DNA sequence: TCGGATGTATATATCTGACACGTGCCTGGAGACTAGGGAGTAATCCCCTTGGCGGTTAAAACGCGGGGGACAGCGCGTACGTGCGTTTAAGCGGTGCTAGAGCTGTCTACGACCAATTGAGCGGCCTCGGCA
DNA sequence: TGCCGAGGCCGCTCAATTGGTCGTAGACAGCTCTAGCACCGCTTAAACGCACGTACGCGCTGTCCCCCGCGTTTTAACCGCCAAGGGGATTACTCCCTAGTCTCCAGGCACGTGTCAGATATATACATCCGA
């Protein structure tokens, strides 16, 4: 149907590099990337699995916005912009 | 004459007062108690309306825009620590580079 | 629709500001913060009665959870508003 | 030519420091939410602005992390961060014991 | 007051049988039991509050317990949480 | 009539009344379910049973018979799950995890 | 006044012990007494406001087990 | 004549004060501490032996985890001793600076 | 250094004190009933989202030099652990007062529910100057 | 230099407002007696100073290597557009669930009741650490 494999190598490495580059910082290790990515895999992780529970007991097929900005404000970290 | 007018501010209090009936934050509501609310909500509205406008004239532009109210917020201890884990959309920078960077 | 407070932050800029406008982006960004934390005052007011053993949230009650909210120099500031805001509704009355 | 290592690093900086445009590409980042998605429950759906918050919230969440690993590399005198310092910053900060 | 306190020696007596409570590490059992409670039912009120719903069930609590724990701590309460439902529904 | 407890149809050693009680007290909502304070009362239980095993090994292994809030801690700080739950706890009388960086051991 | 001091040098020494530490620098004490007393400060801020809420002059420990889960970090042991 | 290697002492006391549970700070000068502290919020104040007790658990508590979070970060610079820049570290990375 | 000194878990007799146990009881838990509405179920409709396809182009990949910086070594001088002697004030246990927590009552204003009214800002227009 | 957001216009309808009811939350008064407070003195555990050695923080130096910046090449992100049908959101209606009430009864509670494991202090042998 819709099989997916190997998404993670989607955040490039000067995509983390312009990341890291808004945060601040001058210099980068090589090895900095792969963990980084594992870093935001298991975030991601959290995130969407609170937010698929969140819309599972809705009854919904579908995620919505409001859906991860009450993930988001359970996980310590809220949102704005999205009702 | 209503509640709001007769307070003498902007919020209708009405809203308010629907808000906490409806937020089940206690079986009954008191009398002033929506007023007030009203009050402290109006007054920190009008801070951070005052901070955003503030820090948006400076950048010569007319137009509030998200970034300005991260501009606003960031730029405040107090509504940090009040507002320390939010993450506005279209913004979330503070602009600042360490010493040690700088050749 | 919704029931908000957005046909009300426009109108507040006029004591504030003079020529500022506000964005269709901006203005539900402030409406879902000011929803924010109007919530997070209503529960600690709540919970405060709820400690105190009353069932009814007072005024009192919201008087104290906003300076068990915000700390001294803008909890002050608020307490005061909400003060002269609650002795103007006390002297506006049927007589005026 | 070729400038000296370091003058066109802090030009990134200070450029992004004043854009909020995503600096992650719209489809790869959607692709791999529908990827760690799938594996709770198969075949969802997503709304695009829930994606494009699941975007605006890992990019605050990484660049927090990230200008903290920079203290943390600054704070051992060195300039260039390190799987050590994302390892110490998130320790710190309480997520992996 | 009511609290837990006069059970965690029965439970206890079913796991550990040779062992027994301190006075005080009842008291904090008894606190922790509080808060991870009112920790679950505030999580199903603001859950049944999303979806519209006023009142709290039993999928919404099974929801929250599995939005509250990761996976292998959770599945096993949202088995025993089955179990206890089914047992109450034989009789 | 003929007296028979939730808690006993429920081969649970948990009062699901209390739990009831407790629910509707701290007013979560405006009214709960029929299951809700079982389901409530069955993960509550397995929960203290699950730490109270736990606890009751750092005890025994310590060539102790008598649970304190130390080996509660114990239990608690020795477990990725439960402090994942509980990390943001401070146990009265303390007892924090015996550890030692390996960096400061002598040679 | 000078009340800070009595939490002395070995009393945060062996703190530190217990925290797993091996060497102290002297400037850490006066920067851990700072912190403490920051600490503090906000808690029995959030206690004193609960207490005077409640119209009463002592201090329950109730309020200040509510002050501190409510301030982030909750404790046991005190009900 | 004599005497422990330096760092020994150090090591032995780490084991015990990590083994034991009992509180670590004088009641005295702690009770004493709270008192001067609260007076000026409001004045002529009382408390339960149990609620200053609770105070002085928690902030144990709370300082011997900043301890083992800053003796972390002096680790992490290739340290031993830690220093003030370790704990002002710690506290900007738990957020509260 | 291996052996000797020193801190430490180990074995053994004590009492005592928190804890397992039988006895009334009562109050909360359970049973049964009813009255009312929250929501479970079901059409439906139309919003959007998922699939796909073409260009087109900004962006990512790859490679290459080269310079800056990470890192190993060392030395050196200082700040801190260790230990012993000294002061001090914490903690010990009584002891006495009393302000205030806490429990009871009870009377009163106070706040939810409700019938009736209206104008305020909400829907949709008309038109003008600034943000892009 | 261009056209869309917003000032100014006017008509509507439903949420705010008034008046009123009545059940009750609690404000207030009063009484009790509990625990906190201030103090009394005694013992000594612990804090304080000091001297001393030495472990290491730091600063410097040299090396070697590995990110950056740039140029070229590839690529897939993106944007527009078109389908399309899945289910998000909606209204209607019934029914099955809960709240609440009254009655009834036993699980937990408070009481006294024994009662044996658990902390204490002294002596034992061991683990460890540091000196040739």
């Amino acid at each position: 149907r819709k099989v997916l494999r190997d998404n993670i190598q989607g955040i490039t490495k000067p995509a983390i590099r312009r990341l890291a580059r808004r945060g601040g910082v001058k210099r980068i290790s090589g090895l900095i990337y792969e963990e980084t990515r594992g870093v935001l895999k298991v975030f991601l992780e959290n995130v969407i699995r609170d937010a698929v529970t969140y819309t599972e007991h809705a009854k919904r097929k579908t995620v919505t916005a409001m859906d991860v900005v009450y993930a988001l404000k359970r996980q310590g970290r809220t949102l704005y912009g999205f009702g | 004459k209503t509640r709001s007018s007769r307070a003498g501010l902007q919020f209708p209090v009405g809203r308010v007062h629907r808000l906490l009936r409806k937020g089940n934050y206690s079986e009954r509501v008191g009398a002033g108690a929506p007023v007030y609310l009203a009050a402290v909500l109006e007054y920190l509205t009008a801070e951070i309306l005052e901070l955003a406008g503030n820090a948006a004239r400076d950048n010569k532009k007319t137009r509030i825009i998200p970034r300005h109210l991260q501009l606003a917020i960031r730029n405040d201890e107090e509504l940090n620590k009040l507002l320390g884990r939010v993450t506005i959309a279209q913004g979330g920078v503070l602009p600042n580079i360490q010493a040690v960077l700088l050749p | 629709f919704g029931d908000s407070f957005t046909p009300y932050f426009p109108r507040v800029l006029k004591q504030v500001h003079q020529g500022l406008s506000l964005s269709q982006e901006a203005v539900s960004v402030m409406d879902s913060m000011i929803h924010d934390i109007l919530d997070r005052i209503a529960t600690e007011a709540g919970q405060l009665a709820h400690y105190t053993k009353r069932v009814t949230i007072t005024s009192r009650d919201i008087q104290m959870a906003v300076r068990l909210l915000l700390p001294g120099k803008m909890g002050k500031l608020a307490e005061a508003q909400g003060t002269n805001a609650a002795l103007r509704t006390s002297l506006c009355a049927i007589w005026q | 030519h070729r400038y000296r290592p370091g003058t066109v690093a802090l030009r990134e900086i200070r450029r992004y420091q004043k854009s909020t445009e995503l600096l992650i590409r719209k489809l790869p980042f959607q692709r791999l939410v529908r990827e760690i998605a799938q594996d709770f429950k198969t075949d969802l759906r997503f709304q695009s602005s829930a994606v494009m918050a699941l975007q605006e919230a890992c990019e605050a969440y990484l660049v927090g992390l990230f200008e903290d690993t920079n203290l943390c590399a600054i704070h051992a005198k060195r300039v260039t961060i390190m799987p050590k310092d994302i390892q110490l910053a998130r320790r710190i900060r309480g997520e992996r014991a």
